[PDB]
């Protein structure tokens, strides 16, 4: 995932001036800000995850 | 502002020595014995004056 970040981010910029190129599919895809939920942690402050 | 505890010996490395990966990880280049630069992934917390 971090290799396909560093495609989409910025090979995927120059990749489609070229003169032929059509679309494409890059695999996978860009990043994420993902973020882990404790479930622990959310009883401890009396939290739902929504 | 509290103050707890003091370092012995803290290394604090200056803000323009020390930026962001594109992951997300606070990166600092480092020139070895044979005098080429070297990338290592470093744990930068907390902020001292203009200092990480």
């Amino acid at each position: 995932e971090d290799l396909s970040n560093y495609i989409v981010s910025n090979i995927q910029d120059p990749l489609s001036r070229t003169k032929g190129v059509g679309d494409f599919q890059v695999f996978g895809s860009q990043y994420s800000m993902r973020i882990w939920l404790d479930p622990a942690k959310l009883n401890s402050y009396q939290l739902t995850p929504g | 502002q509290l103050q707890e505890g003091v370092k012995q010996k803290a290394i604090l490395a200056p803000q323009q020595g020390v930026t962001r990966d594109l992951k997300g990880q606070a990166t600092a280049l480092v020139v070895n014995a044979q005098n080429k630069v070297e990338l290592r992934v470093i744990k930068a917390d907390r902020v001292i004056g203009d200092k990480w």
